[PDB]
């Protein structure tokens, strides 16, 4: 309804779902005034919400998408486009993929419509730190400039850090850490900010789970740590929480369990990196807070017909 | 202090987590507040997994479908030959297992001990009343993709020992879209039931099993050669796909509208994915100098 600001996410998040059914790495083009429009109404809307969500189901949960807009659009498809679904994603939109530029967009285009309904995470992609290295940059500066990248960065540097669901479902991009003890230690985070290559909102962002280490154990990733089931517990039985929600990891199913059901684990880039051929997940999360799984299986992976009878 | 960086800040880290709620009560502690549950599903089909046969049972004793499987269509017995977890196999046909359940390629839990060399079993399966018959989207049967000597022989005893026809087990599903075809084209009236999962036609069975004559037989009843599925795909999308290059030019000779887009976004000669991508091209300039 009519007036407001100088973004029209309306245009834009039409512009957007247009090329769907248009051959993948078809792009959406756009202003870098509407790109830069998108990165400070977005950011200005983190800012006044916790750093620490506390969300509420019935909600669809989704791991990494790196650039994958292709897949993404399914996921919407498959979920509903919103405010069809209340939505929280658990980070990683941009790097590896095709289209970072037309995937974040669109998340911050629906960050801004819906920014009650929408929620996104931050997750280690995140940092000019790596997401330069990754191709963001690239991407960024192959259809606009630098600035236009630094733009991002200062509102990625404002995303949340964690939600929790009905005070009993613990998320964020990565894992835990031998920091965390008390979720006011989360709040009181300074924002904008940067990561860290050591400290809590690092682990946050990086650590993992790992059923062959007991306690804490070090990360083949070279930063951050690992946890063992044990430590999952401890953090649950503290908090009292139920589960402990995250992505970061590839799995070959979308989802995967750890520590008994304690911990899941989502990805939502089906077939990342063209690489492995993992199905995409999304975690749904009903008021009871009966949670099932949406997968969305590679593209392209037709099965051979079959007469039927 | 550049490096000891990340290194010693781990450490000097880790150690205030000693101290630290470490001591927390690392058990389950059920909570009068187990709030958050799974999909049966989800959690059967799991369960079976790591092995927790005693769960299973549980599971089951409670209401859950034995017979559940994934995306992929695996069942829980499926993934429990691919892991050569013999213990579970047999737990799973104890307890109602359906011992020949095909999973989304036609391929039922003897293919797969099959295709892997779990002899083993192989052995069990075939005993427990497995059909080694069964033949799967690309016309194998368990025999034919045994690929161990020790396997094959197995296999090959089986069914010779139990005299089944193997092509006539292959040419099984052309040879009833035969008989389809004419009763349709006959009569006139085409009964066709779309198939219930990928939602596509007799018409995409036919050209992506480059069954020549079926296929003929089918356009000349007015079947729409644009036909598409649940996916977006044409008949041409699968005679492509697949490469059954004969397939393609009777799709072209009735002109099939070639141009056609995958719900995705892709064209007939986009997902041919495989090979012939160029001969299409030719077809397609032929599409043009006569019509
Ligand atoms: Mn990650
Ligand atoms: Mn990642």
């Amino acid at each position: 309804h009519m007036a407001d600001g100088e973004l029209n996410v309306d245009s834009l998040i039409t512009r957007l779902l247009e090329v769907r059914g248009c051959r993948p790495g078809k792009i959406v083009q756009m202003t870098e005034a509407e790109v830069r429009g998108l990165c400070i109404k977005s950011r200005e809307i983190f800012l006044s919400q916790p750093i620490l969500l506390e969300l509420e189901a019935p909600l669809k949960i989704c791991g990494d998408i790196h650039g994958q807009y292709t897949d993404l659009l399914r996921l919407f498809e498959y979920g509903g486009f919103p405010p069809e679904a209340n939505y929280l994603f658990l980070g990683d939109y941009v790097d590896r993929g095709k289209q970072s530029l037309e995937t974040i967009c669109l998340l911050l285009a629906y960050k801004i419509k819906y920014p009650e309904n929408f929620f996104l995470l931050r997750g280690n992609h995140e940092c000019a730190s790596i997401n330069r290295i990754y191709g963001f940059y690239d991407e960024c500066k192959r259809r606009f400039n630098i600035k236009l990248w630094k733009t991002f960065t200062d509102c990625f540097n404002c995303l949340p850090i964690a939600a929790i669901v009905d005070e009993k479902i613990f998320c964020c991009h990565g894992g835990l850490s031998p920091d965390l003890q008390s979720m006011e230690q989360i709040r009181r985070i300074m924002r904008p900010t940067d990561v860290p290559d050591t400290g809590l909102l690092c682990d946050l962002l990086w650590s993992d789970p790992d059923k062959d280490v007991q306690g804490w154990g070090e990360n083949d990733r070279g930063v951050s740590f690992t946890f063992g089931a044990d430590v999952v517990s401890k953090f649950l039985n503290r908090h009292d929480l139920d589960l402990i929600c995250r992505a970061h990891q590839v799995v070959e199913d979308g989802y995967e369990f750890f520590a008994k059901r304690q911990l899941v684990t989502l990805f939502s880039a089906p077939n990342y990196c063209g690489e492995f051929d993992n199905a995409g997940g999304m975690m749904s999360v009903d008021e009871t807070l009966m949670c099932s799984f949406q997968i969305l299986k590679p593209s392209e992976k037709k099965a051979k017909y079959q007469y039927g009878g | 202090m550049k490096m000891a960086d990340a290194k010693q800040k781990r450490n000097e880290q880790l150690k205030r987590w000693i101290g630290s709620e470490t001591d927390l009560e690392p058990p389950v502690v059920k909570r009068k507040k187990t709030k958050v549950k799974f999909d049966d599903g989800a959690v059967f089909l799991a369960a079976c997994s790591s092995g927790d046969t005693e769960e299973v049972l549980r599971l089951l004793e409670r209401g859950a479908d034995i017979n559940y499987a994934n995306v992929d269509g695996l069942t829980a017995l499926h993934q429990a030959c691919i892991d050569d977890n013999v213990d579970m196999v047999k737990f799973l046909v104890e307890n109602g297992a359906n011992i020949n359940q095909p999973d989304n390629e036609g391929w039922i839990p003897l293919h797969a001990a099959a295709s892997c060399g779990y002899l083993d079993i192989a052995e069990y399966l075939i005993s427990q009343g497995a059909h080694v018959g069964a033949v799967n989207s690309e016309g194998d049967t368990p025999l034919d993709i045994a690929e161990e000597e020790a396997m094959e022989e197995l296999l090959q005893n089986e069914v010779n020992r139990q005299g089944v026809d193997i092509e006539a087990a292959r040419k099984e599903e052309e040879r009833i879209m035969l008989r389809d075809a004419r009763q349709w084209l006959n009569s006139g009236h085409i009964n066709d039931v779309r198939h219930a999962k990928s939602g596509g036609t007799a018409l995409h069975v036919a050209a992506a099993k480059g069954y020549t004559e079926v296929l003929k037989l089918l356009i000349q009843a007015r079947y729409d050669v644009n036909i598409k599925d649940y996916d977006g795909w044409t008949p041409l999308h699968a005679a492509a796909h697949w490469g059954k290059e004969e397939a393609c030019r009777i799709l072209v000779e009735n002109l099939c509208d070639m141009e056609a887009v995958n719900k995705v976004g892709q064209t007939a000669f986009d997902v041919a994915d495989e090979d012939i991508l160029g001969y299409l091209e030719e077809l397609q300039k032929k599409q043009n100098l006569l019509h």
